[PDB]
Parts: structure tokens; C-alpha cells; sequence
């Protein structure tokens, strides 16, 4: 039940709510008042979602699924078989969400490290929100949130993204998945880096940091270093998200019609709009 | 307010650093470049030196032609006019033959001879740099890990230009040079196949690709929160766990009931990334070749 | 068909690169213990990995992994409860004891080198020719803790020689003596340097190093983990 390390850390405080009363752990699990709020959350949510199948009528995981009110209830409660299971699933999950992100506070208060993770967290929980919230009520319909079901959910992505045509065309969106796919080439590059210089060649000794600097600047001319990575990897990640939700609280918002169409500004600059040739004249 | 360790409060600087010589044929090193305060404050100040050699050179070249092959062709569309060149920059596109050449190299240059000759100077270009990344390891003494992962990504590449084409009989199924026509061919290739969303390596490239942004954002936090003990000399605490690895590793036993190591997090890493373009790779290349429409055999289940 | 081959064998794959994933991830820490210190009864379905190797530059030797764990320093803390799963509590001062999140872990008493053989970490004074290239330069300034009182002053930056950062101030107390602080653990501000971590009487306990040129991984692991202690350990004494 221990790492062999691990009981010098195992000591009181750190908690946020209810002093002594929920800090111990389970097995490897802290617990905390959050670890709690999160059982309680997780625990709802799951029940509603297995109610929501007995409404529907399966139990097969592929075909699940747990629909938002339709258009027509606007921003009010609905039967629960109607999409008001959906309303309190989705208050369960952000419930759960939070408390995690929390707890994680909890446990960085007892080890004495600093609170990147769950900061870098609350991200990820800000993008569902957008989707499942800020959006919804922007746009003043539950409706418009995405539905819980593996399958369905992507319907709803394919559906929401042609409404507007070819959605590439939404620029935030572009430097979203721009983010997305330099994080990748990080990712690969980083564990790439340490694992080149922790595994070297047949026999010969582990390379160092400076082995690792000197790798990428015979590449490419550059180091980053290797705090620079971490940072770089963190905020490439995070940016991706934060565009992301940017790209979606535009979308059907402030812009509405076909994302291509958005850039005819540039075409349309009086300087250039009307001399002949190229594609656009 | 805590400092946070994002941007670095002071700099400080010494002797330009040539680096590790191990065997670097060092008659092929630029000299350093100059220093950036800006780059600096998130990163290291220092630019190169750089690794020329000639192989570099020829990567280099071969890449300036693959890029000039295609903005010639773009000054041809928009009739030499510099200010319908920058007015339609994302509009023009160097398009691959027509579907009636087949996989014949006799196209016309303005019908996709050019196309052919971009893509020849693109293919030399990206592998003579993938034999840079395992030539600059092993010089160094190092594993191949590097040049492994970029070889994850030229999979997708060569896919997506080069075995796909070959293997459905024309040129003309690969991608065009074109800032929007590259979405728009992007777009078309679902709509085609009936939807990417249904093809199962679409979703495990989403997975991965997603993942990879879960685990950096996991990994990078997790570095910078115990910075304060040494975190980031990773290779160290390798060698020599200290109380920063067991710190990360106890945040993520108490979180979710499991952990990594300091060498293992990065063999995570590695695989989380590579896997997006291997399985992404593998979903495209089936793609029209054996599978016409994912819809269609999602409902076979296969 | 070719394609349900190929998403079954792809499973076949993954299921068999998580296994090696984890089992790579039990090199260190494992088996696993009881409070006690004994192997528990259930170490998961998981088995460890065949032992490996790591050549050490410099003469430093190797290290094999897995291989036998133990902590080879006391850890002055007593059980709370009569099962297991709850805290420990310190049974002396856990800021002087270092544990909880005052912990230390006993690294080789050795610097870290850098690919040269040379001592990674250096006072900037002993360092050809660095020197504060950007941003406030904190050589001189007064140090408070978190109790508002000033501790001491700056007098000199530690520096990572083939990385070029920051990695310690160097600070003097009322009595002449220095000790490190950890970068990622001060606020430079214009007047001042700001330790919230730790109030002015805890600076005397700051773990010292042995020469007054370099610092070895054991005295980085109880400097940092002392003051990172203090977050928790001060806190009745802060106070912004
Ligand atoms: C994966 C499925 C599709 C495709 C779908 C998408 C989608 C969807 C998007 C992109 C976007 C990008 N794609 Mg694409 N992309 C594919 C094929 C690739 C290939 C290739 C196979 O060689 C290339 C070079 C590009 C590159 C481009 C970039 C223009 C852009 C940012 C990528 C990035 O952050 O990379 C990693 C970052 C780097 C460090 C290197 C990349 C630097 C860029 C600037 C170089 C690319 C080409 C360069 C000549 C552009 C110059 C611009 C002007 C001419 C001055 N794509 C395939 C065919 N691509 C995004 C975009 O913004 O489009 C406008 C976007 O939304
Ligand atoms: C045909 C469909 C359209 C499309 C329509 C849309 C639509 C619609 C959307 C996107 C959005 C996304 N698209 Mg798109 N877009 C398409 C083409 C692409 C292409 C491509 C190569 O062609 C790419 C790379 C992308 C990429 C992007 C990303 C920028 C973005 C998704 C990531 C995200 O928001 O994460 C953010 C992360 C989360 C939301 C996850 C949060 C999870 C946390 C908080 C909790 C989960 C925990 C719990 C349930 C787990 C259980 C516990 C267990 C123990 C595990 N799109 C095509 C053109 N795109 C989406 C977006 O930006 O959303 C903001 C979006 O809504
Ligand atoms: C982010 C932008 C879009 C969207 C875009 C798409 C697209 C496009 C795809 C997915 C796919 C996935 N999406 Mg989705 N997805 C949305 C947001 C959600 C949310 C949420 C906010 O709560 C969740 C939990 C999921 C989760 C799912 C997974 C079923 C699947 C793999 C994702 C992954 O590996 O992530 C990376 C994170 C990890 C690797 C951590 C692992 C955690 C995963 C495995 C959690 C599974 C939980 C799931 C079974 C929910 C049950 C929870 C229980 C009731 C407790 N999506 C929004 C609406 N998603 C892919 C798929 O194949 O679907 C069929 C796919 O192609
Ligand atoms: C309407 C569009 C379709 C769709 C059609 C496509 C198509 C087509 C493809 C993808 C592909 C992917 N899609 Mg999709 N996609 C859709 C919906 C989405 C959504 C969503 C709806 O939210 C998401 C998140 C994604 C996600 C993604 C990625 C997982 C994946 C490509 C990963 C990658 O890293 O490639 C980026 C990396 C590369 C392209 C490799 C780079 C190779 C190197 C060698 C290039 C170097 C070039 C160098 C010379 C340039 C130098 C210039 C610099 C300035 C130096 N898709 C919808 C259903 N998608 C790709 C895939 O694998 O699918 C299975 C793909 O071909
Ligand atoms: C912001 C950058 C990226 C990021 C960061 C990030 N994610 C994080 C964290 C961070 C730093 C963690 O600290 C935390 C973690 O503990 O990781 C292991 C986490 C986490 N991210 C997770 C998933 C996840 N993150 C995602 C993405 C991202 N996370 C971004 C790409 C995605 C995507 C891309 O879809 C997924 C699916 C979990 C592994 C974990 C959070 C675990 C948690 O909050 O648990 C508490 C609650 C439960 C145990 C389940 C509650 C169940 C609900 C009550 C009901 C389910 C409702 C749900 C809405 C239905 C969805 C159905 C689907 C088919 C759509
Ligand atoms: C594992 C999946 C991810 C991945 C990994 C990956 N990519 C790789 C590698 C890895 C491991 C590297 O080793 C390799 C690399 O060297 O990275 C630094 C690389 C790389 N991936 C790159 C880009 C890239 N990767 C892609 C993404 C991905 N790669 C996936 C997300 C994408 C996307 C998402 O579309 C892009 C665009 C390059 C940075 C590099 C490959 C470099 C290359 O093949 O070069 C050949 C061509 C040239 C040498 C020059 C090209 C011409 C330029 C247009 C000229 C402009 C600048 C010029 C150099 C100035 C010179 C001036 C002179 C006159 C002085
Ligand atoms: C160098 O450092 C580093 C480490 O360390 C040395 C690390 O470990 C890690 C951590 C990273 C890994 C171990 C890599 C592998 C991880 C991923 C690929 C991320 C995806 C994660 C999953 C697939 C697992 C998600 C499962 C979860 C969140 C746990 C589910 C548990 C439950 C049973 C939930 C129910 C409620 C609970 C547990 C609350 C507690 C209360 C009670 C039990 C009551 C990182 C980032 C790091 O950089
Ligand atoms: C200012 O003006 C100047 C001229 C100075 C500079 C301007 C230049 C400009 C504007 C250039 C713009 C470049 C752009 C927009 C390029 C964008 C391209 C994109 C987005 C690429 C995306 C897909 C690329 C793929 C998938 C191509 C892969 C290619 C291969 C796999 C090669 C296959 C090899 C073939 C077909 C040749 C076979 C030959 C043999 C025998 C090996
Ligand atoms: C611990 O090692 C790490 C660093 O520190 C020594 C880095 O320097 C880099 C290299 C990152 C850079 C500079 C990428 C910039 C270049 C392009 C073309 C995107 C990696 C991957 C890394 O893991
Ligand atoms: C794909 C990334 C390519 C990066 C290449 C950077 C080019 C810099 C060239 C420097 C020129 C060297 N020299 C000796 C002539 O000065
Ligand atoms: C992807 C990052 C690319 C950065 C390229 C930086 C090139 C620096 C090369 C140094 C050469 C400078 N010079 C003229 C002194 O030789
Ligand atoms: C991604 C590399 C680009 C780095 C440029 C960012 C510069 C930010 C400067 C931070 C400000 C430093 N300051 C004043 C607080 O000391
Ligand atoms: C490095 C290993 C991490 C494992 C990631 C787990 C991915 C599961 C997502 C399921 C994808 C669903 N589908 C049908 C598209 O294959
Ligand atoms: C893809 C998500 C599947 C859920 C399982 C995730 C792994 C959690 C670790 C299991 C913990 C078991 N333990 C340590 C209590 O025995
Ligand atoms: C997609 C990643 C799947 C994560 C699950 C992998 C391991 C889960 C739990 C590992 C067991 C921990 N244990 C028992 C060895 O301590
Ligand atoms: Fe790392």
C-alpha cells in the first residue's frame, strides 16, 4: 500500500475544508472533504446516466446516451426524461471537476509543491464549461450543448461544425489545432531528448543536459533548455485549450454564418479588392 | 503573490556555450549566433551554433526549392502583381495531375509537372534531415529516440503524399500546396470516405493527439510545481532520485492511485505522441485503399 | 478484412505497450511496503521489469534499477491511528527532522557535474565570467520572511554553468554565515528579496553546506525541502 518512499510524506494538514476529519487516504488515494464531494459527484452522475439508460431503453456503452433539453426549453428546467437528467448530470460533473481540481489543491499543500497541475486543469474543466455552459446560455438554449454518448457526441461535433460550413475556416480554431499539433511535436521531441541522453548508445555512459543542449542546436540552431520544455509544453498544451474554448464562444455567438465567408475582409481591403487576376478577381 | 516560474525573474549569462564535443566533426559548427534577452526570459538567451555539414546543406537546399518551386507557381497565379500575391496568398494552390496521368511523371508543368518537382524537393528535404537526426545522435553518443519519433511523423507524410497516391493508381489523390486548398482537400477526403469520424484510427489519432495535450499539461505542471527542488535536472534525478521525483510521483499516487518515474513519465511521452501519427497514418492509408466509405463498415462492425 | 485486422492487432499492441509502460514505471519505489516498512501482501497484478543498468559519467559509477529501496535516514514519525491509511505524525520539529513537506531524500553527498566534469552549480563570484544579464540584480538586497522581518542580505547568486540560470541566492545572516535559498522560492522586487516561505528566525536552520564553493545533491535536497517546508511549517508565523 506504500511506495517505499512514501511515508515521510504521509503527514497531517494541508487541507482546505474540515481540518483532520477526512485526512487519511485509501489505499494510494488521499481523500480529503474533496475526495468526498468527488464520490458524492461521481456517484450521482453515474446513477442519473444508468437511470438515463433505463428511460432510453439500453444498456449497451456504444448506444448510451443522455440528450440536453430540446431547443424548445430554452434556459429551463425539462422532465428528466426530457433532458433533465442531462441538466443534473451536467451539474454532477462539474461538481465532480471542481472537487477534483480541489483536492488536487489539497494533496500540493501537503507535499509543499506548487499548484501548476490543478491550475493547468482548471482549463480543461473551463473548455467543458464552454461547450456545456457559457455557450448554452450565450446562445440561450441547453439545447445547444453536446449530448453524453460515445458515439452521439460526435454527431453533435460534425453537426455543430457544418452548420458553418467548413469549420476549419474559424481562425481561432485554426491556432487551436496549431497549438494542438506543435504540443505533439514537443511531446515527441522532449521525451525523445531525455530518453536519447538516459539510454545511449551500447556501453557508454549517460549523456547530460549539455549533451542535450548541444543535440538541438547541431539541429536546429536552438535550445530551449530544460526548464524552457517544461514550460513550453505547458503553455503550448493550455493554449491549445484556451483557443479551443475561445473558437466555440464565438461560434454562433458573435459569428454566425459561414466561417469561410469571414475572410473576405482581407480580399475586400479597398487597396487590392479590385485589381483583376489572381483567384478573387 | 508566489513567484511561479513561468518567465524567469533574473538572467544571467557567461561564456558562449560550443557545446559538447564528444564526435562532432567540429569543422562543420557555425559559430554562436546572438543572444536574446527576449527568449531568454522563458528559455535559454543563446542561438546556436548550428550543425552545417552536407547533408545539412543539402536538406536545406532541396527544402528552399520545395518551398520557391511552389511561390513561383503562386507570382503565376496572381499575374507577377505583388498586391494580389499578399491579397490571395491562402488562395492559391500548386495542384498535384489530373486523375487521367495516372502515376506517369508526362503532366504539363502548369497541370501538375510542377507539383511533381515540388514534391521531389520535399522528399529529399525531409528524409536527408530524418538522416540529420540520427547522424547529430549518434556523433553525440546518444540513443536513436529522436530519430525514431521523427520517423512517426514522416509515416503520416509519405502516407498522405506518397504510398496512398502510389497504391490508389494516381498523383492525383495526394495533397495540394495551398494554405486553404490543403483544408478544403482535408475536408473533401472525409466527406469522400464517409465521414473520418467512423474510422477507428481517426478516433485513436484523436485519443493520442488529445492525450498528448493532457500529458504535457500533466508532465510540464508537475516539472515547474517541484522546480523548487531541482525538478527539471531530469537526468540527474534519474541517476539519483531526489525529493522532487518522489514529490511528482506521490501527487499523482494520491490523485489517481498510480505514478510514473522520472525516465518512465518520458516513455509515456514519447509513445503518446508518436502513436498520433502512427495510427493516424495507418486510418488514412486504408482509407479508399481497402475501405471505400467508414460508415459502411462501421456497420459490419468491419 | 484488412482493416478489422488491423484494429484488433492494434489493440493486441496497446494492451501489451501499457503493460511495458507501467512495468518500465516500477523501476524505483517498488515493492511496494506497509507503514512498517515490510513488503505488503498485494503488490498488483503488475510484475517488476528485469533490472537495468546506468553507466554514471565521471567515475561515479552505476546505477541498477530495479534493486533493493531504502530510505538510509531516520524518519522521525509516529503512526496516529490503529490502522493503517492515516497520517504520520512528526514526533520532533519535521522542519529539523525533514519530513513531511520538509522532506529530503539521501542523494550521493557529491555535486552534480556537468558533461566537462566540472561542478554544475557555482557561486557567480567563482564563475568566468558570469553575470546578471537581465532583470533586477539581487546581489545586495535585504531579505525578508514571511513574518516581515528581514533575515539577511543577498550577496551572491549560484549559477548552473553549462545551463546558464539562476539556481540559488546566496544569503547572509546576522552572524556572518550564508546559506542557499532556492530561486524558484524568492520574489525579487526592487527594495527587496521576498521569502514567503519561510519566517526570519527560520533562516539560522537552513541546512548549511560543507565548502562554501559548491553544494553537494544531499545539501540541495535539505535545503529545498526545508524551505518548501516552511509553507506549511511557518504558517502560524505569516502573515501577507
Ligand atoms: C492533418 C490533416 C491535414 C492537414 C490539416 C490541417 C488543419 C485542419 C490545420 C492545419 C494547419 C496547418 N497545416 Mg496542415 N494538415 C496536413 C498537412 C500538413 C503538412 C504536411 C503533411 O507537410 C504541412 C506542412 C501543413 C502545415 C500546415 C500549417 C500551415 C498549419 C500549422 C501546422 C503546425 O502548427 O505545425 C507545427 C508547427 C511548426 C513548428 C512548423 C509549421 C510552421 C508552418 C508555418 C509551416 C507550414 C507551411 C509554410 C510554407 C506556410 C507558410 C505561410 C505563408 C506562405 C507565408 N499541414 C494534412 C494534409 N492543417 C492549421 C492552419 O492554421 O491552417 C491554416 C489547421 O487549422
Ligand atoms: C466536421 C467537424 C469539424 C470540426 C468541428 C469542431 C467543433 C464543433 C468543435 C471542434 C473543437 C476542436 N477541434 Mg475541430 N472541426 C473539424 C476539424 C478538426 C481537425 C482536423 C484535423 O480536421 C482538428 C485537429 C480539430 C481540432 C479541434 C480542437 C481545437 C478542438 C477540440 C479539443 C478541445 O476543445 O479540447 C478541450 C477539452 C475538453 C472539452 C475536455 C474536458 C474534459 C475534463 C474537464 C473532464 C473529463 C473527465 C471525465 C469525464 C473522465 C472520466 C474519468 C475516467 C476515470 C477517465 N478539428 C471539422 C472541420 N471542432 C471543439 C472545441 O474547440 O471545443 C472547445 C468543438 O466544440
Ligand atoms: C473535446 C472536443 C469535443 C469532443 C471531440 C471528440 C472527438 C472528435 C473524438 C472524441 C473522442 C473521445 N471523447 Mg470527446 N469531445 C468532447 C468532450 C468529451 C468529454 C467531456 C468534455 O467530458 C469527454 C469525457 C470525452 C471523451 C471521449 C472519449 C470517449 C473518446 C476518447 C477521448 C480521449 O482519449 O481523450 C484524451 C484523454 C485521455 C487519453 C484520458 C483518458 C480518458 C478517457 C478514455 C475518458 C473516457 C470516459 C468516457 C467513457 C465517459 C464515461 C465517464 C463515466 C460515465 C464515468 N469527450 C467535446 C464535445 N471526442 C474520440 C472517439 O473515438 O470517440 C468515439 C474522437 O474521435
Ligand atoms: C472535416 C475534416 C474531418 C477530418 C479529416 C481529417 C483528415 C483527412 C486527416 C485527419 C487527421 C487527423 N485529424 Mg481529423 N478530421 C475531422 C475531425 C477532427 C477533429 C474534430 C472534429 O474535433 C479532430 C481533433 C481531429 C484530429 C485529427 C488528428 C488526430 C489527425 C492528424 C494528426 C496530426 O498530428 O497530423 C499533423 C501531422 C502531420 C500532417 C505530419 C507532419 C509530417 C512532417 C514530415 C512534415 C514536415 C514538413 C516540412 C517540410 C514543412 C517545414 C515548414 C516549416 C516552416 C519548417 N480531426 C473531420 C471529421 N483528419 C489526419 C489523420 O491521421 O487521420 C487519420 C488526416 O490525414
Ligand atoms: C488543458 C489541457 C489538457 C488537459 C489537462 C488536464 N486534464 C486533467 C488534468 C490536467 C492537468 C489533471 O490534473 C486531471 C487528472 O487527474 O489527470 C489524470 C485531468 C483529467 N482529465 C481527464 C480527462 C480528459 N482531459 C481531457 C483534455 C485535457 N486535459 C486538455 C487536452 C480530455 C479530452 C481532450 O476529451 C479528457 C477526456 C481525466 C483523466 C482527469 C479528470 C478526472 C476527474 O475530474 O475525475 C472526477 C470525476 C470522475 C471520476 C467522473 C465523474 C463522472 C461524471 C459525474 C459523469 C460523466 C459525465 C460526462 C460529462 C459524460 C461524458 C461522456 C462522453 C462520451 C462525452
Ligand atoms: C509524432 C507526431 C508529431 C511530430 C513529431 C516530429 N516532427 C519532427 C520530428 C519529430 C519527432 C523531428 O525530429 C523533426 C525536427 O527536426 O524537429 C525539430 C520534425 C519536424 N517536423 C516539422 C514540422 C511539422 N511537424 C508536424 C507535426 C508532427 N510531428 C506531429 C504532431 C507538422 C504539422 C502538425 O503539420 C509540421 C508542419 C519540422 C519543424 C521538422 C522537419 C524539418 C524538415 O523535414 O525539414 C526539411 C526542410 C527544410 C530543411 C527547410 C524547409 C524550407 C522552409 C519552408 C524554409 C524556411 C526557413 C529556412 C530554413 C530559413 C533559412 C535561411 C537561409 C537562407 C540562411
Ligand atoms: C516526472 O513526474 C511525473 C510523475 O511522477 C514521477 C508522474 O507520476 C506523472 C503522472 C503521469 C503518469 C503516471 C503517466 C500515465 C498517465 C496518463 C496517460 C494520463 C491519463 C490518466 C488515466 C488513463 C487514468 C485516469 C484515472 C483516474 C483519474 C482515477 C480514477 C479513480 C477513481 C476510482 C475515481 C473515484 C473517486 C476518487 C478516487 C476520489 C478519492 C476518494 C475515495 C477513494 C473515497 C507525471 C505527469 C509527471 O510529470
Ligand atoms: C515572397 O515570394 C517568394 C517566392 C520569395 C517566397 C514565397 C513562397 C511561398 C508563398 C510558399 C508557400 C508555401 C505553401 C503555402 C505550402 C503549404 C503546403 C502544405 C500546407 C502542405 C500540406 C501537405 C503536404 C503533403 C502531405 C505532401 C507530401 C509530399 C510527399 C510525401 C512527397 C511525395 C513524393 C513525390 C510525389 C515525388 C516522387 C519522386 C521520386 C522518384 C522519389
Ligand atoms: C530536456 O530537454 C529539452 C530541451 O532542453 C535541453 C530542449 O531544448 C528541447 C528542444 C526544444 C526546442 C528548442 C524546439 C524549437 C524548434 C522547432 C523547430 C519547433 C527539448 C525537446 C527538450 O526535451
Ligand atoms: C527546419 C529548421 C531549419 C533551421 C535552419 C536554420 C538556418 C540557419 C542558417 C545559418 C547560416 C550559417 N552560416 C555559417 C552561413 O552562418
Ligand atoms: C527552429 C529555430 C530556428 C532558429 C535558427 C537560429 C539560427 C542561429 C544560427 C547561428 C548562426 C549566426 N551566425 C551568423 C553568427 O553564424
Ligand atoms: C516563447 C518565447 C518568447 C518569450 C517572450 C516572452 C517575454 C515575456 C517577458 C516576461 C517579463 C519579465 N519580467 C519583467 C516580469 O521580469
Ligand atoms: C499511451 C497509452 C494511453 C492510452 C489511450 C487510450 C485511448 C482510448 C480511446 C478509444 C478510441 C475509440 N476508437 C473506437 C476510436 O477506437
Ligand atoms: C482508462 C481508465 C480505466 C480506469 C483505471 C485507471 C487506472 C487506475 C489505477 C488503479 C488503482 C488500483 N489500486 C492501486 C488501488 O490498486
Ligand atoms: C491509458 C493509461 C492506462 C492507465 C492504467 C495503467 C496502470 C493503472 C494502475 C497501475 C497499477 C499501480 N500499482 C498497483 C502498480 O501500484
Ligand atoms: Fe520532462
Amino acid at each position: 500500500a506504500l511506495l517505499s518512499f512514501e511515508r515521510k510524506y504521509r503527514v497531517p494538514g494541508g487541507t482546505l475544508v474540515g481540518g483532520n476529519l477526512f485526512d487519511f487516504w485509501v489505499g494510494p488515494f488521499y481523500v480529503g472533504f474533496f475526495g468526498v464531494a468527488t464520490f458524492f459527484f461521481a456517484a450521482l452522475g453515474i446513477i442519473l446516466i444508468a437511470w438515463s439508460a433505463v428511460l432510453q431503453g439500453t444498456w449497451n456503452p456504444q448506444l448510451i446516451s443522455v440528450y440536453p433539453p430540446a431547443l424548445e426549453y430554452g434556459l429551463g428546467g425539462a422532465p428528466l426524461a426530457k433532458g433533465g437528467l442531462w441538466q443534473i448530470i451536467t451539474i454532477c460533473a462539474t461538481g465532480a471537476f471542481v472537487s477534483w481540481a480541489l483536492r488536487e489543491v489539497e494533496i500540493c499543500r501537503k507535499l509543499g509543491i506548487g499548484y501548476h497541475i490543478p491550475f493547468a486543469f482548471a482549463f480543461a474543466i473551463l473548455a467543458y464549461l464552454t461547450l456545456v455552459l457559457f455557450r448554452p446560455v450565450m446562445m440561450g438554449a441547453w439545447g445547444y450543448a453536446f449530448p453524453y454518448g460515445i458515439w452521439t457526441h460526435l454527431d453533435w461535433v460534425s453537426n455543430t461544425g457544418y452548420t458553418y460550413g467548413n469549420f476549419h475556416y474559424n481562425p481561432a480554431h485554426m491556432i487551436a489545432i496549431s497549438f494542438f499539433f506543435t504540443n505533439a511535436l514537443a511531446l515527441a521531441l522532449h521525451g525523445a531528448l531525455v530518453l536519447s541522453a538516459a539510454n545511449p548508445e551500447k556501453g557508454k555512459e549517460m549523456r547530460t543536459p549539455d549533451h542535450e543542449d548541444t543535440f538541438f542546436r547541431d539541429l536546429v540552431g536552438y535550445s530551449i533548455g530544460t526548464l524552457g520544455i517544461h514550460r513550453l509544453g505547458l503553455l503550448l498544451s493550455l493554449s491549445a485549450v484556451f483557443f479551443s474554448a475561445l473558437c466555440m464562444i464565438i461560434t454562433g455567438t458573435i459569428w454566425f454564418d459561414q466561417w469561410v465567408d469571414w475572410w473576405q475582409w482581407w480580399v475586400k481591403l479597398p487597396w487590392w479588392a479590385n485589381i483583376p487576376g489572381g483567384i478573387n478577381g | 503573490a508566489e513567484y511561479q516560474n513561468i518567465f524567469s525573474q533574473v538572467q544571467v549569462r557567461g561564456p558562449a556555450d560550443l557545446g559538447m564535443t564528444e564526435d562532432v566533426n567540429l569543422a562543420n559548427r557555425s559559430g554562436v549566433g546572438p543572444f536574446s534577452t527576449l527568449l531568454g526570459w522563458f528559455g535559454n538567451a543563446q542561438l546556436g551554433p548550428i550543425y552545417l555539414g552536407s547533408l545539412g546543406v543539402l536538406s536545406l537546399f532541396s527544402g528552399l526549392m520545395w518551398f520557391f518551386t511552389i511561390g513561383i507557381w503562386f507570382w503565376y497565379q496572381a499575374g507577377w502583381n505583388p498586391a494580389v500575391f499578399l491579397r490571395d496568398l491562402f488562395f492559391f494552390s500548386l495542384e498535384p495531375p489530373a486523375p487521367e496521368y495516372g502515376l506517369s511523371f508526362a503532366a504539363p508543368l502548369k497541370e501538375g509537372g510542377l507539383w511533381l518537382i515540388a514534391s521531389f524537393f520535399m522528399f529529399v528535404a525531409v528524409w536527408s534531415w530524418w538522416g540529420r537526426t540520427y547522424l547529430r545522435a549518434q556523433a553525440l553518443g546518444m540513443g536513436k529516440h529522436t530519430a525514431w519519433a521523427f520517423l512517426s511523423a514522416i509515416w503520416l507524410w509519405m502516407v498522405l503524399g506518397f504510398i496512398r497516391p502510389i497504391l490508389m493508381g494516381s498523383w492525383s489523390e495526394a495533397v495540394p500546396y495551398g494554405i486553404f486548398s490543403h483544408l478544403d482537400w482535408t475536408n473533401n477526403f472525409s466527406l469522400v470516405h464517409g465521414n473520418l469520424f467512423y474510422n477507428p484510427f481517426h478516433g485513436l489519432s484523436i485519443a493520442f493527439l488529445y492525450g498528448s495535450a493532457l500529458l504535457f499539461a500533466m508532465h510540464g505542471a508537475t516539472i515547474l510545481a517541484v522546480s523548487r527542488f531541482g525538478g527539471e535536472r531530469e537526468l540527474e534525478q534519474i541517476a539519483d532520485r531526489g525529493t522532487a521525483a518522489e514529490r511528482a510521483a506521490l501527487f499523482w499516487r494520491w490523485t489517481m492511485g498510480f505514478n510514473a518515474t522520472m525516465e518512465g513519465i518520458h516513455r509515456w511521452a514519447i509513445w503518446m505522441a508518436v502513436l498520433v501519427t502512427l495510427t493516424g497514418g495507418i486510418g488514412i492509408l486504408l482509407s479508399g485503399t481497402v475501405v471505400d466509405n467508414w460508415y459502411v463498415w462501421g456497420q459490419n462492425h468491419g | 478484412d484488412l482493416a478489422s485486422l488491423a484494429i484488433y492487432s492494434f489493440w493486441i499492441f496497446l494492451a501489451g505497450l501499457i503493460y511495458y509502460l507501467q512495468t518500465e514505471n516500477m523501476r524505483e519505489g517498488y515493492p511496494l511496503e506497509n507503514e512498517d516498512g515490510t513488503p505488503a501482501a498485494n503488490q498488483g497484478p503488475f510484475p517488476l521489469p528485469k533490472p537495468k543498468t546506468f553507466i554514471l559519467p565521471h567515475g561515479r559509477g552505476t546505477l541498477t534499477v530495479p534493486g533493493p529501496e531504502s530510505e538510509d535516514r531516520p524518519i522521525a514519525l509516529a503512526r496516529t491511528a490503529v490502522s493503517e491509511g492515516f497520517p504520520h505524525a512528526p514526533t520532533g520539529d519535521p522542519m529539523k527532522d525533514g519530513v513531511g513537506p520538509a522532506s529530503w531524500v539521501a542523494r550521493r553527498d557529491l555535486p552534480e557535474l556537468d558533461g566537462h566534469g566540472h561542478n554544475k552549480i557555482k557561486p557567480m563570484k567563482a564563475a568566468a565570467g558570469f553575470h546578471v544579464s537581465a532583470g533586477k540584480n539581487p546581489i545586495g538586497l535585504p531579505v525578508r520572511g514571511c513574518d516581515l522581518e528581514i533575515a539577511g542580505k543577498v550577496v551572491d547568486i549560484w549559477v548552473d554553468i553549462p545551463e546558464q540560470m539562476a539556481r540559488f541566492l546566496e544569503v547572509e545572516l546576522k552572524d556572518g554565515s550564508t546559506r542557499l535559498l532556492p530561486m524558484q522560492m524568492v520574489k525579487v522586487q526592487s527594495n527587496r528579496v521576498h521569502v514567503n516561505a519561510l519566517s526570519s528566525d527560520l533562516f539560522a536552520g537552513i541546512p548549511t553546506i560543507k565548502s562554501p564553493t559548491e553544494v553537494t545533491l544531499l545539501e540541495e535536497d535539505k535545503i529545498c525541502g526545508y524551505v518548501a517546508g516552511g509553507l506549511m511549517y511557518a504558517a502560524p508565523k505569516r502573515k501577507s
